[PDB]
């Protein structure tokens, strides 16, 4: 049955959650939740510049490079190691 | 490290592409898309996969974008009426050569 | 230790320059902003990059800093239009010898 | 053995300096200092790394006292305004000839 759940890897999935929204509380609250809600995470969708730059009043190019910036120091090797066995 | 098929020859991190061995210069969104193309050679990939992938996850635009960007490419690259970026309909672009 | 580009000398020992046969002075930060372009020639800096690596890491300043850095320095090392130090729009800054 | 540049000259023994073959009376601490500078002529020196180095480590107050230092050679040893030991704001100093 290809469809059917193995029921490990749901296992490896939800520690895979609890340990990125650890991960995520690491970090500063705004960087957190620009994160979250550019990827998605509470909920389905992954919203867009304009909508985290109205949610957030911020401007739209100083979100761009608050990203990166969060992206490239989530990139950190103890991060980057704790999350490499969840692949 | 360049990515390269048949005539055309990519290299990302001086970010030029050679078609024959001159000069010319794309627009970025089109850049990538040539660079998911061409990374991809000879595997056809998917009209949601690429909008998914070359272009934002939250692509709330509508569908033909990614084929006004594959006519763009064809007419830089792709002089002639047969074509080395071939087209599916329904499954959607490819970069394989011609047999 | 030397740092080279074609027709652009840098020396980092003593802080030294020279263009076509005639050392100029320079600001500290655009100075490193040019040993960073050296050092990293023919490969795209991305401007994220290019302020993390040369810049303050708290920088909380706008983007046009780097615009105004780069514009100080095609002043002073080329005097052409057509631009040795090369800008590729929405990917960042390049060194490169114009074609 | 005895350290020279340009025309001003030094003596690791006699610790006598000449400006140009000229007498000059010189405190011992911006002495060391001198002669730290001409001992890696060829190379920019800054505040962090002169009071790391030629100032005891226990000395985490004031900053400006290399800048009164090179203010007292600057008096002293050149009539110039134009100064051999030229400044980089940001970087320090160092020690050439105006081109």
């Amino acid at each position: 049955d290809s469809e059917a759940v193995v029921a490990v890897d749901a296992v490896s999935f939800t520690l895979l959650q609890d340990q990125l929204q650890s991960v995520l509380d690491t970090l500063s609250e705004r960087e957190a939740g620009v994160v979250r809600l550019r990827f998605g995470l509470t909920d389905g969708q992954p919203r867009t510049l304009d909508e985290i730059g109205q949610v957030y009043g911020v401007t739209r190019e100083r979100i761009r490079q608050i990203e990166s910036k969060t992206m490239s120091k989530l990139r950190h090797p103890s991060r980057s190691q704790v999350l490499r066995d969840y692949l | 490290v360049r990515l390269t098929f048949a005539d055309i020859e990519l290299d990302e991190e001086t970010h030029e592409v050679w078609k024959a061995g001159q000069p010319v210069s794309l627009s970025p969104t089109e850049f990538t898309l040539l660079r998911y193309f061409v990374i991809n050679a000879g595997t056809v990939l998917s009209k949601p996969k690429i909008l998914d992938h070359v272009w934002r996850y939250d692509f709330g635009g509508d569908v033909n974008v990614v084929e006004s960007y594959v006519s763009y490419l064809r007419r830089k690259i792709d002089t002639g009426e047969k074509r080395l970026l071939h087209t599916l309909r329904g499954v959607g672009y490819v970069l394989r050569e011609p047999r």
